[PDB]
């Protein structure tokens, strides 16, 4: 995006749509010798991992969901706690191709 | 208040008080009788009822590893004034330490 907006720059408009109308079918024919699929191995999370995930349901957030029994207002603090078991959950996900 | 009840009519009895011998008496209102009253509480009401304090996360406890600490003000038997104290909202805790 920042080499379009040079060449708009540049040399104006008609020179973008010419970038963008020469580049397209040589990425899309790029990509057909190759493929690109989905797997079945990559929705399996290991069970290693879904063991380390499952300690921390009843570790962090069920002695949590103890101080919600009269507790009110912490939605957001229950939320951190929550995208903070969210993202390490989602690290390990993109450790496939 | 219990209700009390006459015993002629078993109808509802009325306090009533002539200050004759400044006494109290139950009076029925039905035919006329009367007795001598045993209480005192002409009614009785108990009119009803029968956490919103301010949180930090920030310090230590004593017992759980958490930031929390729910402070309000107080002013205990050995304290003076205004005193602020820190006991955790885990049960856990159990503790009243001074700052
Ligand atoms: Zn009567
Ligand atoms: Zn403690």
């Amino acid at each position: 995006n920042g080499i379009v907006t040079g060449i708009m720059v540049e040399k104006g408009p008609k020179e973008a749509l010419a970038f963008f109308d020469s580049l397209q079918p040589l990425l899309m024919e790029h990509l057909d010798p190759q493929g690109f699929s989905l797997s079945l191995e990559d929705l399996s999370m290991s069970r290693e991992d879904m063991g380390v995930i499952h300690n921390l349901i009843v570790r962090e957030i069920s002695p949590m969901v103890s101080r919600l029994r009269l507790s009110y207002e912490d939605e957001l603090q229950l939320e951190n706690s929550i995208q903070k078991v969210k993202e390490v959950a989602a690290n390990f996900m993109l450790k496939s191709y | 208040s219990t209700m009390k009840f006459c015993r002629e009519c078993n109808n509802i009895l009325y306090p009533k008080e002539d200050r004759e011998q400044s006494i109290l008496l139950y009076a029925c209102r039905n035919c006329d009788h009367q007795e001598a009253a045993d209480d005192n509480c002409v009614y009785r009401n108990e009119v009803h009822h029968s956490p919103t304090l301010p949180r930090t996360k920030a310090v230590r406890c004593a017992k759980c590893q958490h930031g929390e600490a729910v402070f309000f003000q107080a002013t205990a038997r050995g304290e003076e004034g205004m005193t602020l104290f820190f006991v955790c909202c885990n049960p856990n805790c159990g503790h009243r330490w001074r700052e």
